[PDB]
């Protein structure tokens, strides 16, 4: 019934190693008694806990031309429009609409979709360099 | 016929200059120049004397100096004038012409 | 000749469009659009002034502006006018017309 | 030229009605509709106005209709008019006639 029971379970269950089962309390605190927590191998001394809020996947970028934060070399927005396609995005006429409405609105656009052909990649990235427009793929 | 930059075409032979590729959408998206391919609107700058299909007289061509036209997108003959290119077409092969 | 959208056709070149392809069946069965094909049922936007197969007078278009035509499978120029699609062929390869 | 359901061929095209596939032999053996194939035997329901192979009068189609003729091979198209199969041909592509 309390996180000192997890936290306590988890510490018998580690060898008596209280910060393993400090870490797993606070992981279960955050993430809920039912989430995902994975372990994996660390590159510094001690154990850390990373959360991963909202919706984070393992696909970067399709162009290196995209970042407009080169503090950390990512591409960064606020409010911005958002058009998912589970098909690849080749033609000129299939990307440009979209861009019509980002650029009438004046919003971000990220293009969530499964490749981006040369055609539309060229004009999203002739787009970005030439007049500035905000748009990632 | 009609001679452009001391050039006239033989026969019925039309030779027309290709239209500005569009580089601007209506909203404001750039377009790559390497995706726009040819440009199928002309605009006719010279003229033929004309074919002989019939015996006797010379059938003048159709198409006149100053008119735009549609081009089809294979019979055109590159002509380079004056370092500038023009293209060099049939009487018969134009497709239609845009009247105002 | 008749001008349609500020297009008139050359020689026996004849301008139509393509009728709406279906989308639901007579019961009430929707139809996906992938597989509709092409339309072969068209009506006549715009004639030109005709061929000279005969020599001495011009010969008119068999159809005129506003007749429902059967078009072949082949033998088709797409035409953009206004940013919409009409369908350029000639006066022989038209099939027959639907009269009313 | 003659119409035929709201559909009148144009220039010397004939539409025709393939007759009905044998299924039963003089005999009484039911025969598989698969392996029947196309029937050369048809009737003429509709007649176009006719070519130009002459200059100054128009040609009349030799065929008529109701006049039952012999098909070749090839060179027919597909018209679907009330949802029922008809075909298309030249007027120099049919056979014969069956006169009695």
């Amino acid at each position: 019934t309390t996180p000192e029971e997890i936290a306590q379970v988890a510490t018998i269950s580690a060898n008596g190693d209280k910060e393993i089962g400090n870490i797993i309390s606070d992981a279960m605190k955050k993430v809920g008694r039912k989430g995902v927590i994975t372990v994996k191998d660390g590159k510094t001394l001690n154990d850390e806990l990373e959360i991963i809020e909202g919706m984070k996947f393992d696909r970067g970028y399709i162009s290196p031309y995209f970042i407009n934060t080169s503090k950390g070399q990512k591409c960064e927005f606020q409010d911005a429009y958002v058009l998912l396609s589970e098909k690849k995005i080749s033609s000129i006429q299939s990307i440009v609409p979209a861009l019509e409405i980002a650029n009438a609105h004046r919003k971000p656009l990220v293009i969530i979709a499964e490749d981006v052909d040369g055609e539309a990649l060229s004009t999203l990235v002739l787009n970005r360099l030439k007049v500035g427009l905000q748009v990632v793929a | 016929g009609q001679a452009f930059r001391k050039f006239l075409p033989l026969f019925d032979r039309v030779l027309v200059e290709r239209s500005a590729a569009e580089t601007v959408t209506k909203g404001g998206i750039m377009l790559p120049e390497k995706s726009q391919g040819k440009v199928l609107q002309a605009t006719v700058v010279a003229v033929g004397s004309g074919s002989k299909g019939k015996g006797g007289e010379i059938q003048p061509v159709s198409v006149k100096v100053g008119d735009k036209v549609l081009l089809p997108e294979y019979g055109g003959t590159k002509v380079v004038l004056d370092d500038k290119d023009y293209f060099l077409f049939r009487d018969g092969d134009i497709l239609g012409k845009y009247v105002d």
